[PDB]
């Protein structure tokens, strides 16, 4: 697997036309905050094709 | 007045637009800047560019990832403040930067 190619699976709001966003801050997916640490309803926003 | 910051969170968690004017050149950057809590001048990155008898006017507008700048320089006589009468600004630049700009601040200089 080539893991060096990546895409964003999560964002709270969709991009406007040619809006660009590299920020990797952990996605809070529900009522529990991330505080920067992955877990229950707290997911890394990027993913890899492998 | 010698520059501007534009961005979202202004804290290195994003690309942020920095614009600076100095006597050698005018400079523009979009880097993931860690700004200080009190920006002035005592006399990752993905885009960079380079170039009271008077009033300088500008308009900054951001549309579909392009940051558009219009300007005018004019003599004035009404020394009190922002004057009446009329003259239209003209385009200088149209910058491909893609940033979700929502906050801004001016940059000052000290002797
Ligand atoms: C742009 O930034 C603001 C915060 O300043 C945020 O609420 C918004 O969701 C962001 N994205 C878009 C698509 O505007």
């Amino acid at each position: 697997g080539n893991y060096n190619y990546l895409y964003r699976l999560f964002r709270k709001s969709n991009l406007k036309p040619f809006e660009r966003d590299i920020s990797t801050e952990i996605y809070q997916a529900g009522s529990t905050p991330c505080n920067g640490v992955k877990g229950f309803n707290c997911y890394f926003p990027l993913q890899s094709y492998g | 007045i010698r520059g501007w910051i534009f961005g979202t969170t202004l804290d290195s968690k994003t690309q942020s637009l920095l614009i600076v004017n100095n006597a050698t050149n005018v400079v523009i950057k979009v880097c993931e800047f860690q700004f200080c809590n009190d920006p002035f001048l005592g006399v990752n990155c993905t885009f960079e560019y380079v170039s009271f008898k008077n009033l300088r006017e500008f308009v900054f507008k951001n549309i579909d990832g392009y940051f558009k700048i219009y300007s005018k320089h004019t003599p004035i006589n009404l020394v009190r403040g922002l004057p009446q009468g009329f003259s239209a600004l003209e385009p200088l630049v149209d910058l491909p930067i893609g940033i979700n700009i929502t906050r801004f601040q001016t940059l000052l200089a000290l002797h």
